[PDB]
This record gives structure tokens, C-alpha cells and sequence, in this order.
RNA sequence: AAAAUGUUCUACA
RNA sequence: UACCCGCAGAAGAAGCACCGGCUAACUCCGUGCCAGCAGCCGCGGUAAUACGGAGGGUGCAAGCGUUAAUCGGAAUUACUG
RNA sequence: UUAGCUAGUAGGUGGGGUAACGGCUCACCUAGGCGACGAUCCCUAGCUGGUCUGAGAGGAUGACCAGCCACACUGGAACUGAGACACGGUCCAGACUCCUACGGGAGGCAGCAGUGGGGAAUAUUGCACAAUGGGCGCAAGCCUGAUGCAGCCAUGCCGCG
């Protein structure tokens, strides 16, 4: 469920390794009855190389697959892009994220009161501001930027919608930040699994 | 006869020097706390290294009042100042381990027998 | 250089500071691993060096190297640090003593054992 | 007249 | 008690560090910039006398290494200089 | 990268005080005294013989042993006394520990062992006053965790296997 294939800070060989490990995981999920779908996919200098990848899995068997793959993936291969480089231990990271959220229901609750900063007798006395509250959210707004109750109530509906939209936005943005931070917490050492050669020959 | 905003001295060694009653507990619209009464306090002054800290909101039992206590024969015992013993919010047991100055018999009850025992003198 | 100049202001000796200040001139210090992790050596080396962030009895919060192959250290492990910088890990000026208080000896090691806390194998 | 930058470790007593 | 005499029998009694240069002492195997070493210079990415084991060797030895600390080397506060 | 400090302060007279000189203290008078040859202030620290290192000059150091100093739960104070402002004396105050019949009392291992704690780390709740030394005593003798010894530890040096 929502893995993140990353080459951390490793070079184009780590990106190629991300592309090969993604294919290998495709093949394993298919033979193990799990479906794999790419969601976010960033590429390296070469089109066949993968800077990073975001993956959606499915099922209870998906958890077993994610447990077999999460961690550091080591690829033992001499560089195909740098002929006599010397380093041959490109390391990957695979880490599940579960960037999931629920669409809290439209259960807005309205309370219409007087307005702040009145300016006038009929205003001092009329109740035209509308304070809206999203139940099971914690979002309470107070719209008074109009002459009449009804316009404020409509603006309050739009503003509850907009504040839930932001809540979504900061939520997804914190997931963004977490996903990049994954790219900096990948220990290029103890491999969960090690593949060798130019054809990922073992597991 | 302690009410909200009243500053009490601290008859224990919890660390606080001055506390303020912010609520007289035990009844709607209750005005005053005498000796033996539990009040809510905020700590206004404390020693640098004590069990309690400045600004802490906790409980206290009033042990001395300048208003005094009446006895069944009509006698009254007054004190030069108002003083309380700090108590834990939940357990309502004293926080300090030492009671300073005298206390009175109105504390003689299972709630504050520890205070009574620790007190140097009980009027 | 002049004798008069030296009389007025003598040869000031170069004060030398310790490169193991957290030991406070102690051969070893006991500490608690606040965390155990791996890091990358600086150029031109490549590895996961195993280090522990350790809080010592004297309050210092330092990073220590965990030498030998394999270790059993986790958080809240109580270890000894002896000092001695690991050149290619910047900011790592102490070594964990293998075989001291929580840190195991290195498994199946046969030579330079005393350096790794390994008991003499019996045959 | 105008002319910017440059990838990486590099072997050999 | 020291000390002396008798008894039995080689019996009861050897480890630690190091071996690329500094610095005395080198090979094989495992490993493949991993694991690891390291005081410095630096080693390790398949032919590693530098990692880990073994054989051999070197130094010390009921001790041997490491860490800390002071002086030395440092004429690197220089009076000598 | 602390430059000014000082009013009993510096000196004098006199009185008092001390075992004794003395601003030691007091009264009065004078207006001085210290400071760049570092006063004052701040931080650190027991000092020495010595110890380690060093060719030496130096640098570092002051564990043990010996001389000196200071301290004796913290802060004060005096008493007794030849000698103390007194480790195992007194008085007071404070913190802490304890006893209490709640009125009030008790205590101080930085003596030797030992315990807990702290710590990387440092030992036995031993034997004996036989010796040396000390107190008291005419002496016998008593007392002496000084001391002599023993225990534990490769902690060091040396010797041996
Ligand atoms: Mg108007
Ligand atoms: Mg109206
Ligand atoms: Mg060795
Ligand atoms: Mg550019
Ligand atoms: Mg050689
Ligand atoms: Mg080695
Ligand atoms: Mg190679
Ligand atoms: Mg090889
Ligand atoms: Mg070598
Ligand atoms: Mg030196
Ligand atoms: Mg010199
Ligand atoms: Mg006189
Ligand atoms: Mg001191
Ligand atoms: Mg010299
Ligand atoms: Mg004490
Ligand atoms: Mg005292
Ligand atoms: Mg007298
Ligand atoms: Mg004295
Ligand atoms: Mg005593
Ligand atoms: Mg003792
Ligand atoms: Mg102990
Ligand atoms: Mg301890
Ligand atoms: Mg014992
Ligand atoms: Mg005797
Ligand atoms: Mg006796
Ligand atoms: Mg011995």
C-alpha cells in the first residue's frame, strides 16, 4: 500500500537500479497476485532511469510484498554510465507511506449572530453575521462581509468548503514533505535485499 | 475568610511562597473559604528549586486565616496572616513534606490527618 | 625578543585544549545511548559507520563510535566510552568500549580480542 | 566588436 | 613467622599486543569502497603483506594492550634557544 | 575586554584593650594611605619539602611520607583552660534525620571499619596493644581504630617460577 521507490542521493546508476527494482517488484506482485500502479514517477537524466517512484499496491498479500521489499535495496553492478568508476554498490530505498485521508461529511452547522465592528443603529441591533462550524472537524468561521444574513451564510458555506480544501492542502503538503524526507533517510547500507548484475539475477 | 484574588502564604515546603485563590470550591456562588476548606490556587511566587512552579494551577487547603475560626464555646482563634497547604489536584494530598507554623483542630479529619501530624503545633 | 620586552611581558605559553573534552580528564565515561544509528564517512571513504548518540553521566551529549563487526546496542543501552577520534567520521571523538556494561564483545573474533571485549576461546 | 561554462574518480615502484 | 630440612613428581603454573611506512616482524584464505581498519600518512570498489581468520613471525611477559593525563620530542613562547 | 581603590581608611594625641606591638578599639585632630614595580575587582587554588618530565634551563604537578595552614553538618558566639573560640565540649540559629505521652527532646564518621549515593574507579563493620609513641598514674596497670600487624586488589616497583 503506497510504497515509495527512491534512489535517495545516489547517481544515475541508483536511478537505473530504481527502474530495475520497480520492474522486479512488478514481476513479483504479478506472480503473487498483487497489482501495482504507478502514481508519481520522477525520472533521472535518462528516460529509462527512475529518480523516484510512487506505487500503489492492493490486498492483504500486498502487505507481505511490502514487508519483503521495504528497506534498503542494494544493487551490485559496475556502472554502465561511468566505465571504470569503481563504486558498484548503488543503494535504493523502499518505504511505505499510506498517504490516506477520509472525506469528512458535509455536516455544517450554522449560528447567526450580530456582527463585529457594527457601524450603525440598525446594525447594532440586527443579527446578520453567520458563524459556521464543521462538525467532527474543528473548523469554525464567522462571515460578516455582507449587508444581509443570507449572503454571509452563502459565503460561510463557501468558506467552510475552502477551509476543508486547505486542510486537505496542508495534509497533502505534509505528505509531500515526508516523501522527500524519505529521500534523505535512506541508509545506503544494510540491504533488505540484494540484486547483482545488470539483470537483477537473485533476490 | 478567603475569596478569589486572595493571596495566601504557604504553610508547607512545596516551594511556593505566595499563592492566589482563584476559586472557592464546593458550591455554586460560594464566597469564602475558611480553615479546612479546599481552594483552587495559582502559584505566584516559588523558590528556584521546589516541587511546585510559578504559574501552576493546583489545589490548597486553607490552614490559617486572619479572620480566624470560632470554637463551640464562642472563642475565636485568629492568625496574623492567611496560609494554605498545597495539595495535588487529584489526590488532594499535600505536596510538601513539612508543615510550617501552627494549624487548628478543624483540620482534624481523615482528609488532612497527614497535615495535622506534620504540623508543629495544633491549636 | 629583548630581555626588557620579556621582563615586561613574558613568553606566554600556548594553552592546549583537549580533543576529548566530554571525558573531563577521565579515562572512560559511562553513558546512555540516546540513539544508535549509521552514518557515512567523509571523502574518500565509503561505509555505514555505526555510531551511538550517548548522554554521559556528566551531562555531555556526544557521538561515539561502535567498533568491530556487529553490535547489540539499542537506545537506553548503558555503555562506556573511552575516547579516540574516528578520523573519517567528523565530530566523532569517542569510541565505545566493547565488552563494557551493556556492549557485547565482537562475536567470533580471534585476534586483538582484548580490543573488542572477546573472551579467550577455549579448546 | 562580442567569446560563458565544463561533468567524476582516475593507474603506474 | 622468616629461615632451614625431608617427601613426591615435570608434576600445579603463559598470556597480551603487533607484523604497509613511521616501527621489529609476511604469507595464504575469506570479503569485494561491503564488512571493516585507522595515531598520522592512509587501507578496502577481485589478485588486500593495511579489513576478518589461519600459519608464520616480532615485541613485551604475569602481564600485555587501550583510554585519560603531564612533560618530552616542540629551538612550536626560543633565558639557555 | 577589572584602572582606579580606600573614611578606621593613612597618620598623630590621648583613653581603653591585649600575654604582647598595633586602628586592636574609641574620642578628637590632621588628610591622608594604596595603585601601571598592577591597587581594586573577577575566576581558580591549601603552601612547602618534594614528585613527574626534561641534557639542562625549564614545563607540569603537590597522591603517599614529613613541616606549615585551615576546617570539623551550615552560620555565629563565647566559656573553661597553659594552650581552643575546641572533630567524638558548650550555647544560639538553620537544614536534614530521628524520639515523643505533642508539652518537648536527640544527633553530626572530613577518626577506624562499614552502608547508601555519586562515579571509569579505590579495600575488612579483622587481630593486638607484643613493639614504637601518647594520656593518666608512685607504680602496677588502664586506655590508645595512633601504631604494629593481618585481610582484599597485578595498582605499582622488584625478585622468582
Ligand atoms: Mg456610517
Ligand atoms: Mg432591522
Ligand atoms: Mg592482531
Ligand atoms: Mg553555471
Ligand atoms: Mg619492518
Ligand atoms: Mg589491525
Ligand atoms: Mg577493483
Ligand atoms: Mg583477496
Ligand atoms: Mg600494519
Ligand atoms: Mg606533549
Ligand atoms: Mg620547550
Ligand atoms: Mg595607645
Ligand atoms: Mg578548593
Ligand atoms: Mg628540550
Ligand atoms: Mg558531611
Ligand atoms: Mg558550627
Ligand atoms: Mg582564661
Ligand atoms: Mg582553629
Ligand atoms: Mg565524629
Ligand atoms: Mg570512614
Ligand atoms: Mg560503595
Ligand atoms: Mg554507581
Ligand atoms: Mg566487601
Ligand atoms: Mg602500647
Ligand atoms: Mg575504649
Ligand atoms: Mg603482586
Amino acid at each position: 500500500i503506497l510504497l515509495q521507490l527512491s534512489s535517495a542521493q545516489g547517481p544515475e546508476e541508483c536511478c537505473l537500479a530504481v527502474r530495475k527494482a520497480l520492474d522486479r517488484l512488478i514481476k513479483e506482485a504479478t506472480r503473487q497476485d498483487v497489482a501495482v500502479t504507478v502514481l508519481e514517477t520522477e525520472t533521472g537524466r535518462y528516460s529509462d532511469t527512475l529518480r523516484s517512484a510512487l506505487i500503489s499496491l492492493d490486498g492483504d498479500n500486498a502487505w507481505a510484498l511490502s514487508e519483503s521489499w521495504c528497506g534498503t535495496i542494494q544493487w551490485i553492478c559496475p556502472s554502465p554510465y561511468r566505465p571504470h568508476h569503481g563504486r558498484k554498490n548503488w543503494f535504493l530505498g523502499i518505504g511505505r507511506f499510506t498517504a490516506d485521508e477520509q472525506e469528512q461529511s458535509d455536516a455544517i452547522r450554522y449560528e447567526t449572530l450580530r456582527s463585529s465592528g457594527p457601524g450603525g443603529q440598525h446594525v447594532n441591533k440586527t443579527d446578520s453575521a453567520v458563524r459556521a462550524t464543521h462538525l467532527a472537524s474543528g473548523i469554525s468561521v464567522k462571515v460578516q462581509s455582507e449587508r444581509s444574513q443570507h449572503a454571509n451564510k452563502r459565503l460561510a458555506r463557501l468558506l467552510i468548503a475552502w477551509k476543508l480544501e486547505q486542510q486537505q492542502q496542508e495534509n497533502s503538503a505534509a505528505l509531500k514533505s515526508q516523501r522527500r524526507m524519505f529521500h534523505h533517510q535512506i541508509e545506503r547500507g544494510n540491504p533488505r535485499r540484494t540484486f547483482t548484475g545488470m539483470a537483477f539475477i537473485e533476490g | 475568610m478567603i475569596q478569589e484574588q486572595t493571596m495566601l502564604n504557604v504553610a508547607d515546603n512545596s516551594g511556593a511562597r505566595r499563592v492566589m485563590c482563584i476559586k472557592v470550591l464546593g458550591g455554586s456562588h460560594r464566597r469564602y473559604a475558611g480553615v479546612g476548606d479546599i481552594i483552587k490556587i495559582t502559584i505566584k511566587e516559588a523558590i528556584p528549586r521546589g516541587k511546585v512552579k510559578k504559574g501552576d494551577v493546583l489545589k490548597a487547603v486553607v490552614v490559617r486565616t486572619k479572620k480566624g475560626v470560632r470554637r463551640p464555646d464562642g472563642s475565636v482563634i485568629r492568625f496574623d496572616g492567611n496560609a494554605c497547604v498545597l495539595l495535588n489536584n487529584n489526590s488532594e494530598q499535600p505536596i510538601g513534606t513539612r508543615i510550617f507554623g501552627p494549624v487548628t483542630r478543624e483540620l482534624r479529619s481523615e482528609k488532612f490527618m497527614k497535615i495535622i501530624s506534620l504540623a508543629p503545633e495544633v491549636l | 625578543a629583548t630581555v626588557n620586552q620579556l621582563v615586561r611581558k613574558p613568553r606566554a605559553r600556548k594553552v592546549a585544549k583537549s580533543n576529548v573534552p566530554a571525558l573531563e580528564a577521565c579515562p572512560q565515561k559511562r553513558g546512555v545511548c540516546t540513539r544508535v544509528y549509521t552514518t557515512t564517512p567523509k571523502k574518500p571513504n565509503s561505509a555505514l559507520r555505526k555510531v551511538c548518540r550517548v548522554r554521559l553521566t556528566n551531562g555531555f551529549e556526544v557521538t561515539s563510535y561502535i567498533g568491530g563487526e556487529g553490535h547489540n546496542l539499542q537506545e537506553h543501552s548503558v555503555i562506556l566510552i573511552r575516547g579516540g577520534r574516528v578520523k573519517d567520521l567528523p565530530g566523532v571523538r569517542y569510541h565505545t568500549v566493547r565488552g563494557a556494561l551493556d556492549c557485547s564483545g565482537v562475536k567470533d573474533r580471534k585476534q586483538a580480542r582484548s580490543k573488542y571485549g572477546v573472551k579467550r576461546p577455549k579448546a
